[PDB]
């Protein structure tokens, strides 16, 4: 099992500084060279820092040269990216990567950590039960929802009835209004249940420990 | 920094067909040393990328012969011979032969299933939202193919209005459809001025609009 | 920027009649060198302009003898001798002897015709419409002459209304009539607050109104 | 055979940029100077650029002066307009013409491309069938129609029975209501087909690939 598990990303205001970190396992760390590569906003993938197996030669694109440092704590099998003067183009997901024995291309990516660089204040969500009203009737199925309106930053976790209801869920990608995100999830339950049985959305916004549960009642 | 143009943007293949993605470097990737390090990485949705092909012809371990890489010097191709449902993702070609290494912009492989028509559902605003001054009336148009669809909001039939957010999912791994959500956001006052609210869908499967409405007081 | 003024703006002439259109300028188009870069254009309904006469009066290719340019200096006059059907359109004079080039206002040649009375038809809202919560009552005033017609909408008694869309077709080529369409759009609940919708046409072929009507309930 | 065909007119938000091309053929390019000319909504005509045969020198009136440039390319055979800082007062059909030898008047006009500069959004038409109710009347000739309401921008295409019913259809001019178009078409069929044979109007809004067919039923 080769495993690369990153840690570190958080929301930072635009001049701040943050050291991201990655830990490796399953392979012979030193034999292998490492990297950090980022995936932005419209999924473009940029390489951002390569370092040799011995931490001897270290490599950078001009965009980050000088304001980001890479390090590879090889005794403790860590690798870290120390970055500073974070302008908003660093907003992205950073993936710890390892090169192959032929160190010009990557053959394993970690999970990724996100980093958001903005002045904007973290805001907890307001969760609104979306109980059917509509036109049309009822037979076979019903579909209910949750409007998780106005939050910053991403992510937020939506689960229906704590994990037991996974049949017809769709949680839509969040869009940004005025420095604040809004998303929603719909679920489909048989017409027999949602009246009598009950369905609940549980919205957890990690960056404020907000956990909300909202029961969908008619 | 070698520019790497990929095309197509999206390749709509059916299961069973062969698919080819092409990638072009604006400078060459042939390294005098012996050869090229043009790679092809797949990013299946909500997962981190994985190496399919390295040094243009060779498949990484795991990868099945079905995936085949090619070209030399400046033109590079990736041919998936007969597409299975779990090939959906974005392919990025990459080059390691020239510092700093660079990736393609991506090709999104879309599995093309039979046409499926949206299942449309419309929600009135919650009293909780309403008691704190706002109104978002939301329309879910679920489970359809193709992705192309037009929705319009009618307030009092007249107002086709514009103050609305839309959102699509990626193609759903388990059945190749999409989903869409549209949310009309108004204030409580604006909201309470009118009576009928409407979600109108137009999309290839039906030759009539799919209309869904609620009157905001019907008793 | 010399501004040309054309007179007339509409021009009823019976087939056979001659027509005279005058395009006077506010500046000397007479040029010493070569007496005037004045041209006359024709724009048949639904086509691009074509050139008819250039440099005050030479006919361009395929223009018939029936066209002839006159004038000099500042006043110019197109004369169309035996007007045939196909001369319907609007004509535009243009100044080329100066920057900027300047087009006129257009003269609409409309072929006089035996008068005719409007074939009127009135149509209720459709269910399809009513469900999205709007109601448009439509009245076609088809195939008449002259242009002048007057449409009054009456909803429950002599209560006329405000919120009517009227469009006319341009003169119908060979048949030579006009046609008009008036749509009255109300919201669903105001449409339901009433019961008689009357489209009432008044046209120079009658002192009596063409009244087309329906009463609100299918039973 | 002088042929001049324009392309690229489109919906632009007031402030944008667009380039209209015009492909000339059937005559010798580089001998004829070209022009672009406008037809506003009140059918007023306005000259908006001029270029002498070798692309040597461009001429403009004052309203566009500054804002548009008129290219040409005597090899590939193309004239164009680069429009930047578009005003709503540029909403018009743009013709490209051919200038005669004394390059001071135009002799051949192309087919035209519609430029609509507006903040409105592309919206598909709702089409509702206008089915006969009226003051009764089953005469010999009955009139049907269908209404195409709420669409942006122009144009839309209404044909009847796929074009195989071109008898006495009348399609009226679209007019703007709440920043949106509305157009309606009548047709007249012998009373003996009216119901027994199906009449259907087919609408196409190209700007949003919409194609609708409505069976007119009583
Ligand atoms: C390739 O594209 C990049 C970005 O446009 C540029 O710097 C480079 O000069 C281009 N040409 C070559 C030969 O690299």
């Amino acid at each position: 099992e080769v495993q690369l598990v990153e840690s570190g990303g958080d929301l930072v205001k635009p001049g701040g500084s943050l050291k991201l970190s990655c830990a490796a396992s399953g392979f012979t760390f030193s034999r292998c060279a490492m990297s950090w590569v980022r995936q932005t906003p419209e999924k473009r993938l940029e390489w951002v820092a390569g370092i040799s197996s011995g931490g001897s030669y270290t490599f950078y694109p001009d965009t980050v040269k000088g304001r980001f440092i890479i390090s590879r704590n090889n005794a403790r099998n860590t690798l870290s990216l120390q970055m500073s003067s974070l302008r908003s183009e660093d907003t992205a997901i950073y993936y710890c990567t390892r090169y192959s024995s032929d160190p010009f291309y990557f053959d394993y990516w970690g999970q990724g950590t996100t980093l958001t660089v903005s002045s904007a204040k973290t805001t907890p969500p307001s969760v609104y039960p979306l109980a059917p009203g509509s036109a049309a009737q009822t037979n076979s199925m019903v579909t209910l929802g949750c409007l998780v309106k106005g939050y910053f930053p991403e992510p937020v976790t939506v689960t229906w009835n704590s994990g037991s209801l996974s049949s017809g869920v769709h949680t839509f990608p969040a869009v940004l209004q005025s420095d604040l995100y809004t998303l929603s999830s719909s679920v489909t339950v048989p017409s027999s249940p949602r009246p009598s049985e009950t369905v609940t959305c549980n919205v957890a916004h990690p960056a404020s420990s907000t956990k909300v549960d909202k029961k969908i009642v008619p | 920094d070698v520019l790497m143009t990929q095309t197509p943007l999206s390749l709509p293949v059916s299961l069973g067909d062969q698919a080819s993605i092409s990638c072009r470097s604006n400078q060459t990737i042939l390294l005098s040393d012996g050869d090229t390090y043009l790679e092809w990485y797949l990013q299946k949705p909500g997962q981190s990328p994985k190496l399919l092909i390295y040094k243009v012809s060779n498949r990484f371990s795991g990868v099945p012969d079905r995936f085949s890489g090619s070209g030399s010097g400046t033109d590079f191709t990736l041919k998936i011979s007969r597409v299975e449902a779990e090939d959906l993702g974005v392919y990025y070609c990459f080059q390691g032969s020239h510092v700093p290494p660079t990736f393609g912009g991506g090709t999104k492989l879309e599995i093309k299933r039979a046409d499926a028509a949206p299942t449309v559902s419309i929600f009135p605003p919650s009293s909780e939202q309403l008691t704190s001054g706002g109104a978002s009336v939301v329309c879910f148009l679920n489970n359809f193919y193709p992705k192309d669809i037009n929705v319009k909001w009618k307030i009092d039939g007249s107002e086709r209005q514009n103050g609305v957010l839309n959102s699509w999912t990626d193609q759903d791994s388990k059945d190749s459809t999409y989903s869409m959500s549209s949310t009309l956001t108004l204030t409580k006052d604006e909201y309470e001025r009118h009576n009928s609210y409407t979600c109108e869908a137009t999309h290839k499967t039906s030759t009539s609009p799919i209309v869904k409405s609620f009157n905001r007081n019907e008793c």
